[PDB]
RNA sequence: GUAUGUAUUUAUUUU
RNA sequence: GGAGGUCAACAUCAAGAACUGUGGGCCUUUGCCUAUAGAACUUAUAACGAACAUGGUUCUUGCCUUUUACCAGAAC
């Protein structure tokens, strides 16, 4: 609602901790190659 | 010459905004004009904000902001 | 005499240069961030003292 | 990367606890000096900045002296820190370079920012501004590098 | 100037480096 | 010497106590760009200072002195400057010698580092005018004694003299009983300005007398520049002054001139 | 030398054929009457100007409009094409003689002048480069670079 | 008070003025380069 | 969208930021998204006011 | 039913 | 010296199916002919982006009190 000036970041939100996203079960058998990195923010910032 | 940019702590940013938020004084009559200036550049920022959305699977995203 | 050849390529010169300095100015006044694409020690003061 | 703990973030290395309090005391104080203390005077508000930069500077000197100087942690602790944005890779990469060993910041070396020239008076050793204090006689009129508050940043002073 | 002169000389500044106030 | 030149100057007000910003309640809502109030009309805001300087008590040595600044701290000239000896702009009464320094530049700009305009202002307002020297102050709204009438207009006189007297050198003080004003006159344009920006909006008598408690709600005495003086006497006097002065400076022009021959 | 170009007071511009006398084409496209026409030598252009306060460049290659030059306070009684520099010169009831730069449509120079409407502007290759005559009954002779009447 | 004009505004009265800085629409660069005849 | 192409603008080569980021007055640092969401909310606000 | 316009001096400018 | 950089500056990217340097002959520098060397990037259901927006002028329409704002096609 409009009466409610948005609460700043340093105080309210930084302590709250994320409450997990989608992802998906995947597997240890089918997906074994891809299960490691597939969910990184950006999949590989580094793989040589 | 050309050294690269010098990255700085995130606080310096949060302090900045957390001050210039309150403006009544004389000492901001520069920054006040400054504000009207960036009003031309804002729409850009929206775009450069709103293509960075964290996407369903990421929890918390970290970006590089360039701030005034 | 009709104004030759080795002449008209002077008036043409001093104008053409002077104009390009005009236009170069008036574009570089204003506020197109994209107009820039289309385009000194100078002080001895007193004696230079 | 992210300062925030979250699930992506590779959980802690080991000796972490032994330093963990020293870290957290800096940390609270950042939350302390971001707290929006108003002032009518520009000289202040710029001071206010000079805090956050001071603290930040100490934390990095600290992790730094641990790892390189006395070698009081192990490379994977260190590298985990730096990955978590606890301290500047860069700045410390200056403190590895020869002269800079005491350097302020990353602004105070910038050649390209300053009007002319370079390198805030922040850098010059006292032993010279004292020399203009000698010949000209005004003493030496500098106190705080507008970015920081450095005084005698160069590693002799 | 000399190294000894500088090393002795600095501790004069109030607070280590480099934010320590000369004078 | 032992007074100002000796011990370092002091704070007056702690930045905490420093006055409230956002001038208060002439109207409905508070405009952000300008600092004012928005709508309606009430009688204008002006008020006595809560503050004043204390000419020999607080003045002292400061930072601009050690490092050689010029213009005088005006929030010192109100004794309101919260920076103590830290303040760059100088804290103290102008001596003659400092004016020895500024006087190079006082053609254009004040002792406070502000750039005099040309045309004065509708009312003879607050900053100087470079087309002219004026050392001479109108002083009006003397009702900043509040309304207690002090048993002689020569108590007005003693009081104006007593206050403005402190700041430095003085020529004269002519009160006017017919119309309420003082008209005062000094030596140095420097001093003049300094007194001016100091003594706006003030109240009067002892560390206490009579209504002293409530002194703080008074209007405060306007201090503004003075026009010409219509009598013959002072006027002939003026053209005299200028006259003798040209009489001196001709010696300069024959010195450099004659040398250049 | 095959073709006229003919202004008109119905605001058309028809291009006749010199030899035969038949009608090649119609270039229409003005609001108010066309007072004036000039045809480039070096360029395949046609600067035609009318009284709506507009210098409308043309391009012949496709028979279409290109650039609207703009900025007179009022209607424009004469165009002419500086011969060697690639510049239009125009003027009209404002009593000023403008030098339009051709490609970027800046009125680079505004020539001051007479007390009246300006009936004809003539551009010449060497000095004085613009020659112009005004219902206050004179003929100025102009030096553009210095910027004023010679 | 309707008067037939007898005149027009001399360009000069304009000419002395200082500029503006507003940017209009139709001035955005287009047809940026000319064409020449053989 | 495919019947009328563009074939864009060689020389676009100065992006906004590059041109802008070089000045004294901007600084670069890193930070949580939603946070920058918020600062941009205070921003857009104080501007329009 | 209205736009529009006008004045709103309080704090003593030297004989 | 090697590896990297969500670093910078400066070149170049729509054309005879297309670039450049050089040796030699002719005309008189251009230009034509001959010989020779080298050609990253991008092109054939044609192109720098197996992506997809906005603006201006000009005509044709469509809503239709008039203008911004517009409806849907074309050319530049
Ligand atoms: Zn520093
Ligand atoms: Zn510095
Ligand atoms: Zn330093
Ligand atoms: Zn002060």
């Amino acid at each position: 609602d409009d009466d409610e000036p948005p609460l700043s970041y340093e105080q309210h939100i930084e302590n709250i901790e994320p409450l997990d996203p989608i992802n998906l079960p995947l597997d240890s058998q089918d997906d074994e190659y891809v299960k490691d990195w597939l969910y990184d923010s950006r999949p590989l910032e580094e793989d040589s | 010459l050309y050294t690269p940019k010098a990255e700085m702590p995130p606080e310096h940013l949060r302090k900045i905004i957390n001050t210039h938020s309150d403006m009544a004084s004389k000492m901001y009559n520069t920054d006040k004009k400054a504000f009207l200036g960036a009003l031309k550049y804002l729409p850009h920022a929206i775009l450069k904000l709103l293509e960075n959305m964290p996407h369903p699977w990421e929890q918390a995203k970290e970006v590089k902001v360039l701030y005034h | 005499p009709l104004p030759t050849k080795a002449e008209i390529q002077e008036c043409t010169a001093r104008t053409k240069s002077y104009i390009q300095r005009l236009v170069n100015a008036k574009l570089a006044n204003s506020n197109n961030r994209a107009s820039s694409r289309y385009v000194a020690p100078a002080n001895l003061l007193l004696n230079n003292s | 990367m992210p300062r925030i703990k979250t699930r992506r973030s590779k959980p802690a290395p080991d000796g972490f606890e032994k330093i963990k309090p020293t870290l957290t005391d800096f940390e609270i104080q950042l939350r302390d000096a971001q707290k929006d203390k108003s002032s009518k005077l520009a000289a202040k508000s710029n001071e206010q900045l000079w805090e956050i930069m001071q603290l930040h500077h100490q934390r990095s000197r600290y992790i730094y002296t641990l790892y390189y100087k006395r070698k009081a942690i192990s490379k994977d602790l260190y590298d985990w820190l730096i990955k978590e944005k606890y301290a500047d890779k860069l700045l410390i990469a200056k403190w590895r370079k020869t002269g800079y060993e005491k350097l302020c910041c990353l602004r105070c070396i910038q050649k390209n920012e300053t009007n002319n020239g370079s390198t805030c008076i922040c850098r010059v050793p006292r032993a010279q501004l004292e020399e203009e204090a000698r010949k000209k006689g005004t003493q030496v009129s500098f106190h705080q590098c507008v970015h920081c508050g450095c005084r005698g940043c160069a590693s002799t002073d | 100037f000399t190294k000894s002169e500088l090393k002795r000389r600095r501790k004069t500044r109030k607070g280590d480096g480099p934010w320590g106030s000369w004078s | 010497m032992t007074s100002w030149r000796d011990k370092s100057a002091k704070v007056q007000v702690k930045e905490s106590e420093l006055p409230s910003s956002i001038p208060a309640q002439t109207g409905l809502t508070f405009n952000i760009w300008y600092n004012k109030w928005s709508q309606g009309f009430a009688g204008n805001t002006r008020f006595v200072s809560p503050f004043a300087l204390q000419p020999q008590l607080h003045s002292g040595k400061t930072r601009g002195d050690n490092d050689g600044q010029l213009f005088f701290c005006l929030f010192f000239a109100k004794g309101m400057c919260c920076l103590g000896p830290k303040c760059e702009y100088l804290h103290h009464i102008p001596d003659e010698e400092d004016i020895g320094k500024l006087a190079l530049r006082t053609e254009v700009l004040d002792c406070f580092g502000r750039e005099k305009f040309a045309d004065y202002r509708e009312d003879m307002g607050g900053i100087g005018s470079f087309r002219k020297k004026n050392k001479t102050l109108y002083v009006g709204g003397i009702d900043g004694a509040l309304n207690s009438k002090h048993l002689k207009p020569a108590q007005i006189e003693s009081r104006i003299r007593f206050v403005f007297s402190r700041l430095g050198d003085i020529d004269r003080i002519r009160y006017v009983e017919s119309k309420n004003c003082g008209f005062v006159k000094f030596k140095y344009q420097a001093n003049a300005e300094f007194a001016k920006e100091a003594m706006s909006n003030q109240t009067l008598l002892l560390p206490s007398d009579k209504e002293w408690d409530d002194r703080r709600e008074g209007t405060g005495l306007l201090v503004k520049w003075a026009n010409e003086d219509p009598d013959p006497a002072a006027q002939k006097r003026l053209q005299e002054e200028l006259k003798l002065e040209s009489l001196n400076m001709m010696v300069h022009l024959i010195n450099n001139n004659t040398n250049s021959a | 030398n095959e073709w006229f170009i003919t202004g008109s007071n119905d605001t058309t511009m028809k291009v006749w054929d010199l030899a035969t006398g038949k009608l090649k084409t119609t270039l229409a496209g003005h609001v108010m009457t066309v007072r004036d026409v000039a045809v480039s030598d070096r360029h395949p252009y046609l600067f035609s100007v009318s009284e709506d306060k507009t210098v409308k460049c043309w391009d012949l290659e496709k028979n279409q409009i290109i650039r609207d030059y703009y900025g007179h306070l009022s209607g424009v009684r004469t165009v002419s094409i500086h011969p060697t520099l690639d510049l239009i010169a125009t003027a009209g009831r404002d009593s000023v003689i403008k030098l339009w730069d051709m490609r970027t449509r800046i009125p680079v120079i505004t020539l001051v002048g007479h007390k009246g409407p300006i009936n004809q502007v003539q551009c010449t290759p060497v000095d004085p480069q613009v020659v112009s005559s005004s219902t206050d009954a004179t003929v100025r002779l102009w030096d553009v670079v210095a910027g004023k009447t010679m | 008070s309707h008067r037939p004009q007898l005149e027009a505004r001399s360009g000069a009265k304009a000419a002395a003025y200082t500029p503006t800085g507003i940017e209009h629409a139709r001035l955005l660069p287009g047809h940026t380069t000319l064409k020449y005849r053989k | 969208n495919e019947l009328h192409p563009t074939l864009p603008t060689n020389h676009n080569k100065t992006k906004l930021l590059k041109s802008l980021k070089n000045t004294k007055y901007f600084q670069q640092t890193t930070i949580d998204w939603v946070e920058a969401g918020l600062q941009l909310c205070r921003q857009g606000h104080n501007m329009l006011n």
